[PDB]
């Protein structure tokens, strides 16, 4: 019952989403890239894949920095190719997407602010898919982030801001907790807007989400044995979100040790048999290398739903897949430390 | 001398902030500078002089490649303090710069 | 399974007896402990934190050996002195020439006990780590001979004919192609590169999915021919003389399989003298702290009433009662002294 | 001088390829480290040395450790940080006994 | 040789007061109770309550770390006699 509409406003744009999936190095294009010997020769080897000349311009020394930055201008000009038609089941849902990189992009214009800093740190410094190049009183403020962020709630990271106080922003919370409380509120939003649209897009999405919440559960309870944050700061920086929140989320508040976050592990045979990466033993795959693998696993198995949104999603995550082994290609060339080029993540 | 500089790169000084030889008095300047692509060779020289006659600096990190434009001002500092290095970068090996004072 | 140990001083080492008269909970043996060295009060208490600090650390050791038990190839045969745990519990002595009774208890006792089992340790992880190396490089061993024609070694797929050896001009280089891609490259290996020598298909082996050829090539068109087989999704595999050494590797085969048969030996010799050494040391600081804490909670005429206990199961919720009514008349966590040791290692 | 010049030089190339290992595993931090710099976590102290009456200057180095980057990552990546912080302080360890 | 200190602590508490200490200490000291009247006041710690007097012996010169901890647990006032 929901399959036989959405051909009327997003059927052409679910063939363009997915024409540009063919276009995702498979394994044999990853072979290709592995036997080369120079960036040089990698620019050719990259002109056999739909990626063709676009290093035609850049200089005769190719550094490995600006083919980082050139294969990401390709993917948001894809990106902001697709924003620009979908009508209004999308483009409110391409919106959401945007605004984990909005996030990054607000919390690196408040430290400069609260350094004295402006606009010169912001068009540079800043991700272009969650961009402001629109809402221009946000880019006119120099105040020190408290006549700002009253210009702040005039941006569509709004209804994120009702957990933060602005008081609390001015160096009473920690930089990096104002990320994930952000990151928080981010996550219920965007797992509440993929329940309200039904059918194929709530059983192809929601399984990403549900990872994505034990992601940050996961990772955070780990990287916050050493410092002074409390056990009350972390359990609030967990997402309401997936698998583990009425039992394992107050499990990860008690833990003080690597080993009890293994056993709460074991509770969920899913999210066991990712904790071997066993950074123990002097050369394997650690414990994000696991997770990445497993990330672009439900990615993967968002293409075999067919008339749902969570294609578009997928594909963004997918294509950042990309920009991050090729160029984990290209550096392990170009510093020569091919003994480890083998350790990318092979989606396709 | 109390404090180490870097002048280095864009991917060494991030590497050495994280090593925590960082600092920033307000009032006088930062301890280092990221030297990127459109940066002049002038900016590198002034922040040359301000390392050597500050007084907290007592090692400079540089790398090499970029001590390769302001090797003249490196010439010409004959002094104990503060001891200027040359380190390796992402791209570029290394060897040249202290053994003009010793052949 | 677990085990119990309770002192009870307040005749009254006939009264424990009378707590063997309880058979429905335990067995109740005595633990005869010979007399320790007194004449500290202020360092005798101090010391009583660092044998709490001591016996949490050393049955540490004992537990991560019990682990690694698995590794030599669950079973209990961990002995003491000829003597399983259970038996040598109810018969357990100071040795009195491994720890002296002439010394004083406190810190000389406990030193030597420390500085032994943590000498004991030390060599534990340093040994053990280096047999640990020759399995995970012989993970490796059986890693190399699986796979594809491509990943697997070739040290037992090789022949002499199968190359054009006299490097002068020519070098034979391994392809391995599809089987599904078998008619377009037996039509094309002449034009993958230039001077291509046109007659050199010759399928060496195959397997399910694809076939390992060779051609033999010029030695200046190496690269273009490579180059142009990945545009066609063929793969080159350079092949060179270290087969021979990997010939030394088919030795290597067979030595990391027998250094793995020549330390499994000495491994587990080194396990049953040390463990038995690092379980015996092990009940002697329980002996140790049973002799603290008994001349403070009770009193000191000249030494306290001995007596230790033995082990229940699912009737120790009851023996905890019948303790607490007969010990809390005694006195105005345990009302009495008491230290929880856990038998079973896992 | 000559020795441990080139043996500098391996340390500065394992701290570089650590590096990419970490940007692999966690975003991009070019702006996050440079932004948040307010005191020093490593300094040097001249201490004195001689030679035949010669006072020669030699540096001891110090942590008055107040990690400013003790939350960094934390969220996605995080543990190829603290081995690359431990990759570069035991760079900075060696660069200062070389200076 | 020695084995003296005494100070001040609330009516209210000194119930659990004897019972901790007799736990940690493990037997051996001495503690007689004294009670005062009419609510008086330290200024921050602590306000209008009505206090007793303790004497902790122990006399062991190893206790008295094992005591400071106590009287800061329980949050008492002790003065040089």
């Amino acid at each position: 019952f929901p399959e036989l509409y959405f051909n009327v406003d997003n059927g052409y744009l679910e063939g363009l989403v997915r024409g540009l999936k063919a276009g995702v190095l498979s394994q044999a294009d990853y072979l290709n890239l592995v036997q080369c010997e120079t960036l040089e020769d990698l620019k050719l080897h990259l002109q056999s894949t739909d990626y063709g000349n676009f290093l035609a311009n850049e200089a005769s020394p190719l550094t490995v920095s600006v083919i980082d930055d050139r294969l990401k201008e390709k993917m948001v000009v894809e990106f902001r190719h697709m924003r620009n038609h979908a009508y209004e089941p999308l483009a409110s849902f391409l919106d959401f997407i945007t605004y984990s990189y909005m996030i990054d992009n607000v919390i690196l214009l408040i430290t400069g602010t609260l350094h004295q800093r402006s606009i010169a740190e912001l068009v540079p410094k800043c991700h272009p898919l969650g961009s402001f190049e629109q809402m221009e009183a946000v880019n006119i403020a120099q105040t020190p982030a408290e006549l700002y962020n009253a210009i702040l709630v005039d941006t569509p990271l709004a209804a994120f801001f009702q957990d933060c106080i602005s008081e609390q922003d001015l160096d009473e919370m920690n930089i990096e907790i104002i990320r994930n409380t952000l990151y928080k509120a981010y996550l219920e939003s965007f797992y509440k807007f993929c329940t309200l649209l039904g059918g194929t897009t709530a059983d192809a999405m929601c399984p990403i989400l549900e990872f994505e919440a034990d992601r940050r559960a996961f990772i955070i309870t780990i990287n916050s044995f050493g410092t002074e944050l409390s056990k009350e700061d972390r359990a609030k920086l967990f997402p309401h979100c997936g698998r583990l929140y009425p039992e394992g989320l107050a499990q990860l508040a008690r833990a003080d040790d690597y080993e009890q976050v293994k056993n709460v592990a074991d509770y969920y045979p899913e999210y066991k048999l990712l904790f071997e990466g066993a950074g123990s033993n002097p050369g394997d795959k650690t414990l994000e290398d696991r997770f990445f693998e497993h990330e672009v696993k439900l990615n993967k198995l968002a293409f075999l739903n067919q008339f749902h949104f969570g294609v578009f999603y997928a594909f963004v995550k997918l294509k950042e897949q990309e920009c991050r082994n090729i160029v984990w290609i290209a550096e392990c060339i170009a510093q020569r430390h091919r003994a480890k080029i083998d350790n990318y993540i092979p989606i396709f | 001398g109390k404090l180490i500089a870097v002048i280095g790169d864009e991917d060494t000084v991030t590497g050495f902030l994280l090593g925590g030889i960082g600092e920033l008095n307000k009032n006088r300047h930062p301890n280092f500078l990221v030297v990127e692509k459109d940066t002049t060779i002038n900016e590198i020289e002034d922040t040359f002089r301000q390392f050597l006659n500050r007084d907290d600096i007592g090692i400079i990190l540089i790398n090499q490649y970029i001590a390769e434009m302001v090797r003249h001002a490196l010439d010409a500092h004959q002094r104990s303090i503060p001891a200027v290095l040359e380190i390796p970068s992402k791209e570029h090996p290394y060897d040249a710069a202290k053994d003009s004072i010793l052949r | 399974t677990e085990f119990w140990l309770i002192s009870a001083p307040g005749t009254w080492e006939k009264l424990h007896a009378a707590t063997t008269k309880n058979n429905n909970l335990a067995v109740s043996s005595k633990f005869n402990i010979p007399d320790l060295k007194v004449g500290t009060l202020d360092v005798l208490v101090g010391l009583s934190d660092e044998l709490a600090k001591l016996d949490a650390f050393v049955e540490g050791v004992v537990k991560k050996v019990a682990q690694y038990m698995a590794d030599v190839l669950k079973v209990q045969e961990n002995l003491l002195a000829n003597g399983v745990d259970l038996v040598t519990y109810i018969t357990r002595f100071q040795w009195d020439m491994a720890k002296y009774p002439i010394k004083q208890s406190l810190k000389n006792i406990s030193e030597i006990i420390a500085k032994g089992v943590t000498q004991i340790d030390n060599d534990l992880k340093s040994r053990a780590s280096a047999y640990n190396n020759l399995k995970g490089n012989l993970q490796n061993l059986e890693r190399k001979n699986a796979g594809s024609l491509l990943t697997r070694s070739l040290a037992e797929i090789v022949k002499k004919d199968d190359f054009v050896l006299d490097s002068e001009y020519l070098v034979t280089l391994l392809v391995v192609v599809p089987k599904l891609n078998h008619n377009d490259w037996i039509k094309q290996y002449e034009t993958l590169a230039e001077m291509v020598v046109p007659r050199s298909s010759n399928v060496l082996s195959e397997d399910q999915d694809s076939y390992l050829c060779n051609v033999t090539l010029f030695r200046k068109a190496v690269d273009d021919f490579r180059h142009k087989a990945r545009e066609n999704k063929f793969i080159v595999r350079d092949f060179q003389y270290n087969e021979e050494e990997m010939k030394a590797d088919k030795e290597e085969m067979n030595r990391l399989s027998t250094d793995k048969k020549k330390q499994f030996g000495p491994l587990v010799r080194w396990l049953k003298v040390n463990f038995s050494e690092a379980f015996i040391a092990w009940i002697h600081v329980k002996a140790l702290r049973v002799f603290v804490e008994s001349v403070l909670r009770y009193g000191l005429p000249v030494n306290f009433q001995a007596m230790l206990l033995q082990p229940n199961k699912k009737t120790m919720k009851k023996l905890r009662e019948v303790l607490y009514e007969l010990y809390k008349h005694l006195d105005s966590y345990y009302p009495y002294v008491y230290y929880k040791i856990d038998c079973n290692l896992l | 001088i000559i020795e441990t010049k080139m043996l500098m030089g391996e340390v500065m190339r394992e701290a570089a390829f650590s590096l990419a290992e970490a940007k692999f595993t966690a975003g991009d931090f070019s702006t996050t480290v440079i932004q948040n710099v307010n005191k020093a976590q490593v300094k040097i102290r001249a201490k004195k040395d001689n030679v035949a009456g010669v006072t020669l200057p030699v540096f001891e180095h110090y942590h008055e450790g107040t990690d400013s980057y003790e939350l960094t990552g934390l969220a996605r990546g995080g543990e190829q940080l603290a081995k690359l912080k431990r990759n570069y302080a035991k760079a900075v360890e060696l660069l200062v006994e070389l200076a | 040789r020695l084995g003296f200190v005494a100070g001040v602590i609330n009516r209210e508490r000194i119930p659990t007061f004897e019972r901790m200490l007799w736990r940690v200490c493990r037997g051996n000291v001495f503690l007689r109770q004294a009670e005062i009247e009419n609510p008086l006041e330290d200024p921050v710690t602590g306000d209008y309550v009505h206090k007793s007097v303790f004497i902790i012996f122990f006399q062991g010169d190893q206790l008295k770390n094992r005591v400071k901890k106590i009287c800061e647990g329980f949050r008492a006032s002790l003065y040089p006699c």
